[PDB]
RNA sequence: AAUUGAAGAGUUUGAUCAUGGCUCAGAUUGAACGCUGGCGGCAGGCCUAACACAUGCAAGUCGAACGGUAACAGGAAGAAGCUUGCUUCUUUGCUGACGAGUGGCGGACGGGUGAGUAAUGUCUGGGAAACUGCCUGAUGGAGGGGGAUAACUACUGGAAAC
RNA sequence: UAGCUAGUAGGUGGGGUAACGGCUCACCUAGGCGACGAUCCCUAGCUGGUCUGAGAGGAUGACCAGCCACACUGGAACUGAGACACGGUCCAGACUCCUACGGGAGGCAGCAGUGGGGAAUAUUGCACAAUGGGCGCAAGCCUGAUGCAGCCAUGCCGCGUGUAUGAAGAAGGCCUUCGGGUUGUAAAGUACUUUCAGCGGGGAGGAAGGGAGUAAAGUUAAUACCUUUGCUCAUUGACGUUACCCGCAGAAGAAGCACCGGCUAACUCCGUGCCAGCAGCCGCGGUAAUACGGAGGGUGCAAGCGUUAAUCGGAAUUACUGGG
């Protein structure tokens, strides 16, 4: 499991930042955006109609940090449900436990959020939860437990957390290292980056 | 002959019993006349877990069916009231 | 040659002792020729007289075996190690492949 | 409260449009092989020779059906050795039991396999000219007699089975 | 494969079966089945289902469950409620073993396991603790059913092999218009966290029951006795160094595989020179190979990856829906 590789290469290949590093500063100097990685990336791509679909699949998958088989399972569940499949896809991805920790701002990065849920810092409704893929419900309190409370790991994160624009579907809390998940994301609440018919289209063939 | 008995369909190291009316000759997993309840011994803190339609069990006792010792214990556990 | 190249203590025996035409001195002298194990020294050998068909013995052979096992110590590990060499290996129809291990 | 869904491309010709085959992108398996491989959950694991098989194990169980001691586990009685209060050792089915045996019930179930079978089969919907130990409801009898036979003893044919 | 049927088709009577019946017999009549595919041959266990498919359809019947058939080969009956009987029986045949060679014994298409077949599929394991059977009043005994473990990345699914900061844009590699670019925040360095493994502790649930003592009711001559319903006291775990929880140490123990000419996401140099070889398809290579071999860079996917075989799809390419 996990990507494990160099983080900036994925942002540079996709041509828009995926927020993978991005702790202390949103630094231009390191990123080298839109120049592409490797020797021959300088040339204009002139991308295909298949490739723009395949690129958008990777662009979404690399944000949440999922692998294709686990990502396929979310697509199968999103398809059988009534209403738009792309929206029900992004709802299940946003409903991940490692994702909510990043949204509450307990962790600095999505990889550090997955590390904290794996390392059994995070508790949901007073259960500890190892599994990152775990599907959060409406009406779910979430919190850090005593062993991981007030360490250098959480303390540095809560400082840089203030900069963010702040989600509309959850209550932030966090005066005492907890948070509350109020209600479902909808298409307006979540970002405008994703082309939602397009990612669903690729699985049709 | 007809016997009221517990058949196990549940997963490995988590038995979930199906109390059922069947002939004695047939294997535990095998051929049966009808289902009548369920019994989860592993259970959970939820209220549901032992269930048995008494109008069915008293009917089969009236037709002369005999009762396996666990099901006999579970009937005298649930009674009208436990 | 197999006795010297494997560094092995060696004992010999006269087979045809019953016969008077099968005299021990012909047997004793004719294998005394070699550059290892000459005979009639009373050292580096022990001589045995055994009947071919009866047979006769076993005290003299037993004494020769006992003296070589007394002259050089023989021991074996009795815990945590099992080892040895293979004599013969074969296949049996009912039991499968088997092997005789010393 | 409820049963939502359909992609194409390459390749005949100098080039084109048809007709038309071949091939590929998809999903999948009771899989195999190659390279590589940390842990866990759950499920699966001789599809070929219904080809042949060593060894161990896979059906017995009731003394509350009965003769019985073949046991051995005690008691009781009794005889001894003396330590006169004890071990020892013969009797005794008296007993807790129980081999072999008679008799009861089970061995037709549970389990394996896909050889044969294109209709004595299977599946679906109906029927009458039937049985059904074990399991139940209903109503009554359960009286009085006899002859065997295995076991066991006494012998004996047989290499062994018998 | 176009004609096939004498108990064949029908009736009466006798016999037979639990019971209908050409079921089986005697006698009588001449029919029966047949192009809506008889008969014969080849091939095949069937179905609830599985797999694929938008559906219609197609392919298929492992696992799970229902049913039938078979039990070394061939045939028959007994006992029994039920068998023409997998580990019952009798006889014949094949074949293996034993033998005093006259005559006897044996049937893993039960669980393990071995020979052999084959591309290829496992431990000569533990326990009746649990469910369910067999016997028994019951204790209890028996149960390779079943519950469990061992073994294999075989499949599905989950998780990890770190996280953050970090320009010196390091060293080294590769390319270069020899100006540089790239590998590359990757590294190194610094700051943090230790899941799962490793090591030491603690510790659910699967157990309801059954047993021995007691009280009451029912019971009867009876307070017996026995059965039932309460109660108390002793207990009952194969799996099991169980699940699960806590503690310790330290980035420590843990990433490979295919592909990069078009189809089809992802490029240059060097070696070889129509040779060597690649190739799913159209095709590449005969001195500047983005297709071969090697290296660098890149892309896909993950404890798997790829190839091959097998099935359906695309295929309206058997077209009913849906063609000529």
């Amino acid at each position: 499991a996990r990507y494990l590789g160099p983080k900036l290469k994925l942002s540079r290949r996709e041509g828009t930042d995926l927020f993978l590093k991005s702790g202390v500063r949103a630094i231009d100097t390191k990123c080298k955006i839109e120049q592409a990685p490797g020797q021959h990336g300088a040339r204009k791509p002139r991308l295909s109609d298949y490739g723009v679909q395949l690129r958008e699949k990777q662009k979404v998958r690399r944000i949440y940090g999922v692998l294709e088989r686990q990502f396929r399972n979310y697509y199968k569940e999103a398809a059988r449900l009534k209403g738009n499949t792309g929206e029900n896809l992004l709802a299940l991805l946003e409903g991940r436990l490692d994702n909510v920790v990043y949204r509450m701002g307990f962790g600095a990065t999505r990889a550090e959020a997955r590390q904290l849920v794996s390392h059994k810092a995070i508790m949901v409704n007073g259960r500890v939860v190892n599994i990152a893929s775990y599907q959060v419900s409406p009406n779910d309190v979430v919190s850090i437990r005593e062993k991981a409370k007030k360490q250098s790991r959480v303390k540095a994160a809560l400082e840089l957390a203030e900069q963010r624009e702040k989600p509309t579907w959850l209550e932030v809390d966090a005066g005492k290292m907890e948070g509350t998940f109020k209600r479902k994301p909808e298409r307006s609440d979540l970002s405008a980056d994703i082309n939602e018919h397009l990612i669903v289209e690729l699985y049709s063939k | 002959m007809v016997t009221i008995r517990l058949a196990r369909h549940g997963a490995k190291k988590r038995p979930f019993y199906q109390v059922v009316v069947a002939d004695s000759r047939n294997a535990r997993n095998g051929r049966f006349i009808e289902r009548v309840g369920f019994f989860n011994p592993i259970a959970s803190e939820k209220e549901e877990g032992t269930r048995l339609d008494l109008d069915r069990i008293a009917h089969w006792v009236g037709q002369g069916a005999t009762i396996s010792d666990r099901v006999a214990a579970l009937i005298k556990e649930v009674n009208k009231a436990a | 040659q197999h006795a010297k190249a494997a560094q092995v203590p060696v004992v010999v025996a006269v087979n045809k002792i019953d016969k008077p035409e099968a005299d021990p001195d012909r047997v004793k002298n004719e294998l005394s020729q070699y550059g290892i194990l000459p005979e009639e020294w009373g050292g580096e050998s022990q001589f045995v007289h055994v009947s071919a068909k009866a047979g006769t013995g076993i005290d003299e052979l037993l004494d020769a075996i006992l003296l070589q096992a007394e002259v050089l110590e023989l021991k074996a590990v009795r815990k945590g190690m099992a080892s040895g060499a293979v004599i013969e290996s074969f296949l049996d129809k009912g039991r499968g492949p088997v092997a005789t291990v010393l």
